[PDB]
């Protein structure tokens, strides 16, 4: 579910980004990091008709934070905003039938090549690797039912 | 990572659009193959009285041969129903716009 | 001579025996249709019962691997 964000962060106008970043500039003023602290982002919550508690608020930092550091600079920032801007188990369940041709209950590496093919855009040996890659987290040669569901997540 | 998170985005995405366009052609070769096991099943009608009234009888007879056939495939269905429920079970044991019109 | 067979062929005796040329014809076409939608649903519930034997092969082995 964070590779989703992360792109639609990479198709931010450059006018999402301009915008985004002269918010972000005044959400930072004050704070001695430049980054948003829960100080900050309290505050705006505060003023945004909300009320955090000091740890309900870490963890919305937390959330986004790639950095270990409590804090939410502009590119956590950005994340952030896409965030804010998938389908259902039963419909996943009918496609994963689709894709397990042999119907043994796993999709395997040609399985998925077959399906890539399909597509009909042109296709990479790091397409294919890479997205193996993010749906077998075992590293077991297969994509379960359960894998399959994270693979999609949130995929339109 | 080696490739874009918006490639392997588009990618799933497209992925997606074809299993169900294969879902969509699977459910019509099923309504092709039903409407040619129900003419080869249910031959339609072709009309003496008394070849008539034969006629009728057999149909009726036949009428609840077909019944309990197909209600026997059907309590096999229905087992099925509580055993995946069963299976179902066992697996379970194991905002931002208001900010920027305040901000700017 | 079973009492439980005997009378399962008067239900039909009961219900045709009795009509005249056109109920005759009449009522055949209902049975037929009887017949045609009795078939239509055995081949839907068939159907069904090969995605629930796939369905349950799947949750065999989510089981099996998430133990
Ligand atoms: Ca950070
Ligand atoms: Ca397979
Ligand atoms: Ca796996």
């Amino acid at each position: 579910m964070d590779d989703i964000y992360k792109a639609a962060v990479e198709q931010l106008t450059e006018e999402q980004k301009n915008e985004f970043k002269a918010a972000f500039d005044i959400f930072v003023l004050g704070a001695e990091d430049g980054s948003i602290s829960t100080k900050e982002l309290g505050k705006v919550m505060r003023m945004l008709g909300q009320n955090p508690t000091p740890e309900e608020l870490q963890e919305m930092i937390d959330e986004v934070d790639e950095d270990g550091s409590g804090t939410v600079d502009f590119d956590e920032f950005l994340v952030m905003m896409v965030r804010s801007m998938g389908k259902s188990e039963e419909e996943l369940s009918d496609l994963f039938r689709m894709f397990d041709k042999n119907a043994d209950g796993y999709i395997d590496l040609e399985e998925l090549k077959i399906m890539l093919q399909a597509t009909g855009e042109t296709i990479t040996e790091d397409d294919i690797e890479e997205l193996m890659k993010d749906g077998d987290k075992n590293n077991d040669g297969r994509i379960d039912y359960d894998e399959f569901l994270e693979f999609m997540k949130g995929v339109e | 990572s080696k490739i874009s998170a918006s490639r392997k985005l588009q990618l799933k995405t497209l992925l997606l659009q074809i299993a169900k366009q294969e879902l969509e052609r699977e459910a019509e070769e099923r309504r092709g193959e039903k409407g040619r096991a129900l003419s080869t099943r249910a031959q339609p009608l072709e009309l003496g009285f008394a070849e008539l009234q034969d006629l009728a009888r057999q149909l009726h007879a036949r009428v609840d041969k077909v019944d309990e056939e197909r209600y026997d495939i059907e309590a096999k269905v229905t087992k099925n129903i509580t055993e995946i429920a069963d299976l179902t079970q066992k697996i379970f044991d194991l905002s931002a716009d208001a900010m920027m019109q305040a901000l700017l | 001579r079973e009492k439980k067979k005997i009378l399962a062929e008067r239900r039909k005796v009961l219900a045709i025996d009795h009509l005249n040329e056109d109920q005759l014809r009449e009522k055949a076409k209902e049975l037929w249709q009887s017949i045609y939608n009795l078939e239509a649903e055995k081949f839907d519930l068939q159907e069904k019962f090969k995605q629930q034997k796939y369905e349950i092969n799947v949750l065999r082995n989510r089981i099996n691997d998430n133990q």
